[PDB]
């Protein structure tokens, strides 16, 4: 049901409402290529890990649940990285420095704990896909501004000609540093909670 | 806890089974694909060498055939710059350097840090136009802010003019240090002379940009100090007496041929 | 001695895990509301990192390093899974300790207590240790310093957020958005150590 | 091949060692012995259970437990308990319903408390009075358009020890009900026919529990008189599902078996000499009738009091004979009724409009000391808000305002 | 037009409660007093910028080449049109006019853009526009090079006003220095226009480093004015005959301005003393240790004082009441940290020649923590019934 | 001997002549309901009722057993009520000399009376409302006791009277009141005074402590902070010297003593001086023909902490011992904020006024600016002598953080303790209200 897969895009965003994917959002958002690849990888890994954890949720002792979940997640990530290196070397070259960051992306384990341990396999798979889409929404939106303003490019295609190449645009150097990502995500949250005001935090 | 999951027997059985699974899988994936991964890495190195030499190639077949047609690997002795007989096509300089049979440099001459050892024999790739030599590619490397950076330099047989440079392996932070792989930045290296009239190394990485027509200066990387510095140190070392100094002298005197 | 003091200072300030390398940001942003809650969380992170980095150093050097067990066998492909398993076990024990002895902190952390396992800073510290090839004592010092730096960063953010009781943030920015902006400004402030090499 | 077996064996051994360390640590940090919680200071009727789980479940298993309907926490704060030892500190959620002074005394929420070590409680004497539930329906006739009066007779004339203004906990099983089953006199069927709402129906998957207040005062032994309001979908939102238990109880008929819990609740009167002012509307007639009858008949109180009831139309008003007889036979009681908008059939003469405005204009506008008397109150939420605002503007303090806030 | 009335007149209100008599001071007077204290620095900065530019121009060009260069720059030919001269014998009037044609456009742009943002936010939140923006705008305009592009100035002031102050609720509600936040935005976004050797003298085609950059290369023997061939002296640095940011050069003028606001009780002598103590301690430690390859190790405290933006920051930017510590004990630590960080960034960080704004932005993050430590000690004293 | 260095003696013009003289005849007195913290009255009279001296007028609902009694014999003419029917004042028109009479003892017996007898006599006479409790400055509960009773025999408020002049005229009554208080306490009695001599009690648990310095050196909060730090577990009582004289008179003659000696002073008073009046007197009749022409504000108490006495409030207060009058500053001047300030006062040295030592100012009620946020230029630290963090505490009060304020020391304070902080605020905040709101929250929630 699309209502299940599209909720985490705006209603329950893993970053704008939950705080679960911040590090990679700050790291991999200087190019739309890397942002897109990371979105796909996280979506795939979260879906599969949710499915597998939910398959055996009734046999996991509470004292080793973290170990079980992390073993499944790490195995999936390692196999994915090996396959990419074997068959998609060009793509693997981009994601190589961030391979480890996928294992500790809080989204995967947070959704395994919150949903997969309570729900059934197919619902858990759909939940993983939806959270991946919500994560990718923020990643792509931030990467758009960062890449365009820091280099005048989108997916590596020249859009704003640079002065160094006889153009008119002078790139912004702060768009290649983390503070720009912090500010962009803050203003994105501001807009998201200006619309849909039910998410506004209380007090004051 | 429900379904006697708290039992020690149940816990141990579950964990052991889930380890056997995922262990078989990870090991099989890691060991099965090793050869394919190494082949991809070698093909990428060949492509990078061709790119720095200035030859357009696409696809594995074209890359391999062009590399066999145009490039002639050779070995040098560093200490004397003389060409050394050997295979020169399957030589692993990293393994050689790691082997205890090679040199170890004290701090005084270890300009580029965290490279403790240097091999006694290096490999150079001679570009061929016809039957004689048009260019020579020199592999150089040095430690950066995060990890080891490797690159190729494509001097034009006169010993001075650079004519190209690519980084074929580095792990610097994207956006700041990764810009060393920017084509725009790589374009700045064309024509730089690499040596002064006294034949001392003279390549400079200028903080804040280099004046137009510097003939020795290359713009540093914005917000990328210590990695512009690593790029400076790698050249300071590899153009010195401990690196390709003598070999470039023998090339300058016309001995490359 | 100057070697280890230099390493400790480097880890705490020049390579601060939170405001340099921007790692472990989820709980850093989520649990910065109160200074003493942040203090307890930082102490827990210090303990976990200090124990994790040396143990993983030993494991890697003894069984996973190339040719460590027998010649010709390389088990480096198990690095990530082994490291995360060790960290998971440590956090599993930490959960019991906190539940038994620090119920207020246990309840304050809530959902994020089990998520200390996937705090990017700890895994990044172990990975950096492996890359840099530290010795055992260097590993101990590096883990302690990284934990101390992360605790310092989170405690400073908590102090700022407490000072902001007098602020008038717009309703849309109240909470997560303003905390994001604050963290960005802290990063700007911490860019003072870019270029210094210890 | 030699490098796959090695990897498998090494990883399994490492994981096994870590898990053994975890088990050894758990063996010391997590107690496994019995708890032996004491439900009161007496050295008797104590409960011994295993560690873990919320406190409320141990009491539920013991069979004697405090009132609660939602069964959750962080909402409606409808469960309370007193603890002297153990139980840890107050969980932050609980503080949203527990004042700091109460926390100092040891009040806690049963749902939030966790059983980790032996602890002693100080439960009151009231909850030990839970009673058998079987009862027989005598009548469930209609008295207003949307309200019916249900009378229950307890077996062997047992005198349930309830106080005026209390309530009982009622239970129903899973069931499917259709509005066509309901029976009403010709008087009230016009409103039904207006919407043709008999089409409505509902299903109950599992047994449900609700609470209701008795309409009879304690001297009426062996009978439980009840007043129930039908929970129907809003007129502006017909699609809204209807209420479960209201329809289920309306389904019952004379002679049918029924189940009730023991007497419970609050909202009792106080023992001062101050004047009393009972104001209620709609379903709130039951507590007001209980209070008024208790005061006038049982206690024979000489204190002045009056009753003010608001209704939509003359058709909505009942117990007129009881209240008229009370007023005639007692000089200390006076009752008034206000109709929001009498219909042509009413032929109504007298106070109209909202009850709060009527009361303000007729009694409190000229009262010497409005703040001195006591205001007992029960009605729909918006009438509650209006009357509370009126009294506060008159300067009455919270201590003199008592009400039940179930919103009809 | 009610904007002028509410700035010129006094409210005419009375006291409704509590104290029926109030003190005469108010935020408007405080901010205007701080605004007036930088006027000597501003005037000297204009004069010095003009003098440096004229000297460099006449060092580089001459005759017809100089005439052609003048005709190609609106600053130069406007100075000549309004009665001044760009010849080497130019007077203080010509120099001040040439400096004004650089400073005034920057100040006008900064003021207009920041005022637009302030008015927008105050209107949306239905508040009264207040002062303090005066101080922010003037300081931001004074801490930039004379050649800063106007669009970059606009972006910097926008960032400083909006991101650092307004989203937190406006004046008195933030925790970071707005002017330095804007300067940092410029510093990290467009480095080429606010650093290097082509920015600090407004002469076309002129390149020259300044004292902090020359001491990094050589010692005190490397301080030479290439436009005139003289050697920079301590008195030159103190009076302000050196290149750099517009309003930072004259330590004497800054001291004269700051004495007034310190005497009046608006600036914190505790913060100033802490900054001085930290600077002296760390610089003397470096002098004692010594170095063979770093010339910055032998720079004494009295040279640290007169170079760069140290004096400007210490007197006018480290004393922002809102961004500092609120406790007397915390003020000393805050100042000491600022001074230590400044000297440290000057000496052991080769990427940056100066570190005053970075040091202040760093200490803004830890001021509340010093306050927390002090208040916790006080609370323990209270719980002990003060013994 | 304790010396306060941080403070401020306000140099307002028109200081009283420390000589006592008879005042205008008074025909109306009143009791002000809103003056007592947390009071919810229950009227015992109605308009047109004849009353005797010391007869009960109303009683507190929230503080059972406490009686508020009539200061004079006469007739009730008004029961003023405001928003939400809050009692404002009960006005009595003086007539006759009827009174209620109590027991009388000899001087040497007072020190050894029973505490319960003392308490019953005080409560019945209505003199029990002279005491206040720190924290919360409320009338003590009749069934409670206290280890520390603070007597305030000094006054540092601007234009205040001289306690020595008043006490030297009633030495026996003062000493008798001290003896009764010594019997009434379960600990010590702290007589806080200046360096000059006063009549003293011979009991061993009554002690004299000297305080030096400017305002607030003469505030009971300061005395408590330095001699008996108060908290939720340690509660002190405070009473002023005139009330002590009243207590001594009550227990010596069996009659309620309602005479007072107040200072009538201010920039617009023709002949500032001390005048004899009666408790709750009508300020409108008291200042009749004593003031210069123009629009003026009459204040019950000091300008720092008093009540605007207009309409149903004028009507001197219960705890006030002076009346202040000054002009209404509704003027609107051009560039007034930018003048040199020869005739402008400030604790900041940004005006020319501070250069002329010994200058007095004809202050008005102007707020010299508009409401703004807090920019802490360090004015609060100059005027707060207590061991607190004033700026942090004030920001806590502004933000409404009751728990943090309690940790920082809000419980030790009264509205009068923040008068100087309100005075010197560049943001024109009023901290008495914020403190009262915080204390109400703390009292209610627990
Ligand atoms: C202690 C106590 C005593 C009470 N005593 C009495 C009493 O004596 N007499 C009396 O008349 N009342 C009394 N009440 C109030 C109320 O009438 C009872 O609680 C009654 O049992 C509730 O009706 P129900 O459980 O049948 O309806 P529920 O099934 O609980 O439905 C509640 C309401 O929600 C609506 N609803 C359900 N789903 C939706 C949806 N998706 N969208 C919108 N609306 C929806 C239903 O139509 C209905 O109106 C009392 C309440 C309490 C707490
Ligand atoms: C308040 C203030 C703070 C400054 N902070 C810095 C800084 O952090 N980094 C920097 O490189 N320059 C900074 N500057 C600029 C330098 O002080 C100075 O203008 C410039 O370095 C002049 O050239 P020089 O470095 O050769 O002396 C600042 C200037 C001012 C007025
Ligand atoms: C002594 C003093 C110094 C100030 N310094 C600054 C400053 O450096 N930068 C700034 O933007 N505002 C400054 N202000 C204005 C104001 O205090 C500041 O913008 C606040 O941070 C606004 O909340 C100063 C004000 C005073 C009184
Ligand atoms: S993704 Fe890094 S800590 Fe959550
Ligand atoms: S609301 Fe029922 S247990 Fe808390
Ligand atoms: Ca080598």
């Amino acid at each position: 049901l699309k209502k299940s897969v599209l909720a985490p895009v705006l209603d329950n965003n893993p970053i704008a409402l939950q705080v679960l994917g911040v590090c990679s959002a700050l790291a991999v958002t200087t190019k739309l290529e890397t942002a897109f690849v990371m979105t796909l990888a996280v979506m795939f890994v979260t879906a599969l890990s949710n499915f597998f954890v939910s398959l055996i949720r009734n046999h996991i002792p509470n004292s080793v649940r973290i170990i079980v979940q992390m073993a499944i997640i790490a195995s999936l990530v390692i196999v994915v990285d090996q396959i990419l290196k074997a068959y998609l070397y060009d793509i693997s070259k981009q994601l190589s420095v961030f391979v480890g960051l996928i294992i500790t992306n809080c989204i995967v384990m947070g959704r395994a704990e919150a949903f997969a341990m309570k729900s059934e396999p197919i619902p858990s798979f759909i939940d993983g896909i939806g959270n991946g889409l919500g994560y990718g929404f923020v990643l792509m939106t931030v990467g758009f501004f960062r890449e365009l303003l820091g280099s005048g490019k989108l997916f590596g295609l020249e859009v704003l000609p640079l002065i160094s190449n006889g153009g008119w645009y002078q790139p912004n150097g702060l768009m290649l540093l983390a503070p720009s990502a912090f500010f962009l995500i803050g203003f994105m949250i501001w807009a998201i909670r200006t619309f849909k005001p039910e998410q506004v935090e209380a007090k004051e | 806890m429900a379904s006697n999951n708290d039992s020690i027997k149940k816990t141990l059985f579950v964990v052991i089974a889930l380890s056997l699974v995922c262990s078989i899988i990870v090991s099989a994936a890691a060991v099965g694909l090793r050869d394919k991964q190494k082949e991809n890495a070698a093909l990428d190195k060949q492509s990078k060498i061709l790119q720095v030499a200035g030859i357009e190639a696409k696809g594995s077949k074209q890359i391999v055939e062009l590399f066999n047609k145009s490039i002639e690997p050779r070995l040098v002795d560093f200490n004397t710059g003389d060409f050394v007989e050997g295979d020169a096509a399957n030589y692993d300089q990293r393994k050689a350097a790691k082997e205890a049979s090679e040199s170890i440099k004290l701090t005084a001459e270890q300009d580029k840090a965290k490279i403790q050892r240097r091999a006694n024999v290096g490999v150079v790739y001679l570009v061929k136009d016809g039957d004689k030599t048009s260019k020579v590619i020199l592999p150089v490397h040095g430690n950066g802010l995060w990890s080891m950076m490797y690159a190729f330099v494509a001097v034009e047989t006169d010993g001075n003019t650079v004519s190209g440079l690519t980084y074929y392996e580095q792990g610097e932070t994207p956006g700041l240090g990764g810009e060393v792989e920017n084509p725009a930045w790589r374009a700045q290296w064309v024509g730089k002379k690499l040596f002064d009239e006294n034949h001392k190394p003279a390549i400079k990485i200028v903080k804040g940009g280099a004046p137009q027509g510097s003939e020795h200066g290359v713009d540093g990387l914005s917000g990328a100090y210590l990695t512009s510095n690593g790029v400076q140190n790698t050249f300071d070392f590899w153009l010195g007496d401990m690196g390709f100094g003598p070999f470039l002298t023998k090339v300058r005197d016309g001995g490359l041929n | 001695m100057e070697h280890y003091i230099s390493l400790l200072v480097k880890s705490i300030f020049i390579e601060n895990m939170a405001l340099s390398f921007f790692l472990g940001m989820c709980t850093f942003l989520a649990v910065s509301k109160k200074v003493k809650t942040s203090f307890g969380l930082g102490i827990a992170v210090i303990v976990v990192l200090t124990i994790s980095v040396p143990v993983n150093n030993l494991v890697y050097n003894l069984v996973l390093k190339p040719d460590a067990l027998v010649e010709g066998v390389d088990l480096s492909f198990l690095n990530f899974i082994t490291f995360i398993g060790v960290i998971a076990a440590l956090v599993q024990i930490l959960e019991m300790i906190l539940d038994r002895f620090f119920p207020p902190l246990y309840n304050a952390l809530g959902i994020f207590l089990p998520l200390i396992t996937v705090n990017c800073a700890i895994f990044g510290g172990v990975s950096f240790m492996v890359q840099r090839d530290y010795s055992f004592a260097e590993s101990v010092v590096y883990g302690f310093g990284s934990g101390v730096g992360w605790m310092l960063a989170i405690v400073a953010l908590a102090g700022i957020r407490e000072k902001m009781k007098y602020s008038d943030v717009p309703p849309g920015l109240r909470g997560l958005g303003i905390t994001f902006i604050t963290a960005g400004l802290m990063a700007l402030g911490f860019m003072s150590f870019s270029g210094v090499q210890l | 091949m030699s490098t796959i077996i090695f990897g498998v064996v090494m990883f399994t051994l490492i994981i096994l060692a870590l898990v053994l360390v975890i088990l050894f640590a758990k063996s010391k940090l997590v107690p496994t012995g019995d708890i032996t919680i004491s439900i009161n200071g007496d050295p008797e009727k104590a409960i011994v259970t295993q560690p873990g789980g919320k406190l409320l479940t141990a009491l539920a298993g013991a069979g004697v437990f405090v009132s609660s309907a939602c069964g959750g926490g962080g909402s409606c704060g409808q469960c309370r308990v007193k603890i002297k030892s153990g139980g840890g500190d107050i969980l932050p959620t609980e503080l949203d319903h527990i004042s700091k002074g109460e926390a100092r005394e040891g009040e806690r929420l049963a749902c939030q408390v966790a059983v980790k070590a032996d602890m002693d409680l100080e439960l009151p004497e009231e909850i030990f009075g839970v009673k058998k539930w079987e009862c027989t329906v005598i009548s469930n006739d209609n008295k207003a358009t949307f309200i019916k009066e249900l009378k229950l007779a307890i077996p062997d004339g047992e005198s349930v020890p309830f106080r005026a203004g209390g309530y009982i906990q009622i239970e129903a099983p899973a069931h499917h009900v259709k509005y066509a089953d309901f029976d009403v006199p010709e008087k009230y069927r016009g409103d039904w026919d207006k919407f043709n709402l008999f089409r409505y129906e509902s299903k109950v998957d599992e047994p449900i529990i609700r609470a209701y207040s008795m309409a009879n005062y304690p001297e009426e032994f062996g009978i439980i008189m009840l007043n129930v309001r039908i929970a129907t979908p809003p007129p502006n939102n017909p699609n809204v599902p209807p209420g479960q238990m209201s329809s289920y109880i309306w389904s019952l008929k004379a002679g049918d078996k029924c189940t009730i819990s023991g007497p419970f609740g609050e909202f009792f009167a106080k023992d001062t000499d101050a004047e009393m002012v009972f104001i209620g509307g709609g379903a709130g007639m039951a507590p007001m009738r209980s209070h008024i009858f208790d005061q006038l008949k049982r206690l024979k109180s000489k204190r002045k009091m009056s009753y003010w009831y608001g209704a939509r139309s003359k058709r909505e008003m009942f117990y007129v004979e009881d209240f008229d007889g009370l007023a005639a036979e007692n000089d200390n009681f006076v009752w008034h009724c206000a109709l929001s908008d009498p219909q042509p059939e009413d032929n109504w003469t007298g106070y109209t409009g909202f009850i709060h405005n009527v009361l303000y204009e007729n009694y409190l506008k000229d009262h010497e000391a409005p703040e001195d008397c006591e205001y007992y109150m029960c009605g729909p939420p918006m009438m509650n808000a209006a009357v509370i605002n009126m009294l506060k503007n008159l300067g009455v303090e919270e201590e003199n305002i008592l009400l039940d806030d179930f919103g009809g | 037009y009610e904007a002028a009335a509410t700035l010129f007149y006094t409210p005419g209100l009375v006291t409704k409660r509590s104290s029926h008599v109030r003190d005469s001071v108010d935020l408007k007077r405080i901010m205007i007093m701080v605004w007036l204290a930088v006027f000597p620095a501003m005037f000297w900065g204009m004069y010095n910028a003009g003098g440096q530019a004229i000297a460099a121009l006449n060092h580089l060009y001459s005759g017809d080449q100089l005439a052609a260069i003048v005709a190609g720059n609106w600053h130069y030919w406007l100075t000549e049109m309004l009665g001044g001269t760009m010849s080497s014998d130019a007077g203080w009037g010509s120099k001040m006019l040439l400096g004004a044609t650089y400073f005034l456009p920057i100040y006008a742009t900064v003021f207009i853009v920041g005022g637009f943002w302030e008015v927008l936010f105050c209107m949306v939140r239905k508040h009264e526009v207040n002062e303090g923006f005066f101080v922010t705008s003037i300081l931001f305009a004074l801490i930039v090079p004379p050649t800063l592009p106007l669009w970059q100035a606009a972006l910097g002031i926008t960032f400083g006003v909006v991101v650092a102050k307004e989203v937190f609720g406006g004046t008195g509600r933030n925790f970071l220095n707005p002017a330095l936040a804007g300067r940092a935005f410029l510093f990290f976004a467009y480095p080429a226009q606010i650093s290097g050797d082509l920015v600090w003298t407004a002469a076309d085609g002129y390149s020259g480093a300044t004292a902090l950059s020359q001491w990094a290369q050589g010692g005190a023997g490397a301080l030479i004015n290439n436009a005139t061939g003289q050697t920079i002296t301590w008195m030159d640095a103190f009076i302000g005959n050196i290149p750099g940011s517009i309003g930072e050069v004259s330590t004497l003028a800054l001291m004269i301005g700051a004495a007034f606001i310190v005497y009046m009780g608006i600036a914190s002598w505790r913060i100033i003393g802490g900054v001085m103590i930290g600077m002296i301690l760390l610089s003397t430690l470096f002098n004692v240790i010594g170095s063979d390859t770093n010339a910055m190790f032998n720079m004494p405290w009295h040279w640290h004082l007169v170079l760069g933006g140290f004096a400007f920051g210490m007197f006018f930017m480290a004393t922002d009441p809102v961004s500092a510590s609120f406790t007397n004990s915390g003020k000393w630590a805050y100042g000491i940290l600022i001074g230590v960080m400044c000297v440290l960034i000057r000496v052991v960080n080769p990427a940056y020649p100066e570190g005053m704004m970075l040091a202040i932005l760093f200490a803004n993050l830890f001021a509340p923590l010093f306050d927390h430590v002090v208040v916790e000690r006080n609370i323990k004293r209270r719980l002990a019934r003060y013994g | 001997m304790i010396t306060i260095k941080k403070g401020l003696d306000l140099p307002i013009a028109g200081t009283p002549s420390q000589v006592i003289s008879d005042g205008k005849a008074i025909k109306k007195v009143a009791l002000l309901g809103e003056e007592y913290v947390g009071m919810r009255p229950t009227m015992h009279v109605r308009v047109g009722d004849e009353v005797k001296k010391a007869q009960i007028l109303f009683e507190d609902k929230k503080n059972p057993g406490v009686k508020f009694t009539s200061p004079v014999s006469g007739k009730v003419v008004e029961i003023n009520r405001g928003a939400k029917r809050v009692l404002q004042s009960v006005v009595i028109e003086v007539a006759g000399d009827d009174q209620v009479t109590f027991d009388k003892f000899e001087a040497n017996q007072l020190a050894s009376l029973n505490r319960d007898a003392i308490k019953t006599q005080l409560v019945e006479s209505g003199l029990w409302t002279a005491f206040r409790t720190r924290p919360f400055s409320k009338v003590p509960a009749i069934d409670s006791t206290s280890e520390a009773i603070f007597v305030t025999a000094m006054d540092t408020n601007p234009l205040a009277a001289e306690p020595t002049v008043v006490i030297n005229e009633q030495s026996e009554a003062f000493v008798a009141g001290l003896d009764v208080l010594s019997a009434l306490t379960t600990g010590k009695v702290y007589v806080c005074k200046k360096g000059t001599s006063l009549p003293r009690s011979q009991q061993p648990n009554v002690e004299e402590h000297v305080f030096d310095g400017p305002h607030p050196a003469g505030l009971a909060g300061t005395h408590m902070h330095f001699l008996y730090p108060v908290s939720a577990d340690h509660v002190a009582w405070s009473i002023n010297y005139q009330d002590v004289i009243a207590v001594g008179q009550l227990f010596l003659t069996g009659e309620l003593y309602t005479q007072r000696v107040v200072s009538l002073a201010g920039p617009v008073v023709n002949k500032p001086r001390l005048v004899r009046t009666v408790m709750g007197a009508s300020l409108e009749q008291l200042v009749d023909s004593e003031i210069m022409p123009g629009e003026v504000r009459i204040i019950s108490g000091s300008v720092l902490s008093g009540t605007k006495a207009t309409g149903p409030h004028a009507y001197l207060g219960r705890y006030h011992l002076q009346v202040s009058v000054l002009r209404e500053g509704r003027d609107k001047e051009l560039f007034g904020w930018a003048m040199p300030g020869k005739n402008k006062f400030s604790v900041t040295r940004s005006f020319l006024g501070h250069l002329f030592k010994g200058q007095v100012y004809n202050m008005t009620t102007t707020t010299n600016g508009s409401d703004r946020s807090m920019v802490p230029i360090g004015n609060y630290e100059k005027v707060m002598p207590l061991d607190m963090e004033p700026t942090l505490l004030l920001r806590d009060l502004c933000a409404g953080d009751s728990d943090s304020a309690v940790r920082l020391g809000a419980l030790e304070l009264d509205e009068e303790d923040l008068a100087l902080c309100t005075f010197v605020c560049p943001g024109k905040y009023e901290y008495g209200q914020l403190l009262r709101e915080c204390l109400d929250k703390i009292e209610k929630e627990g």
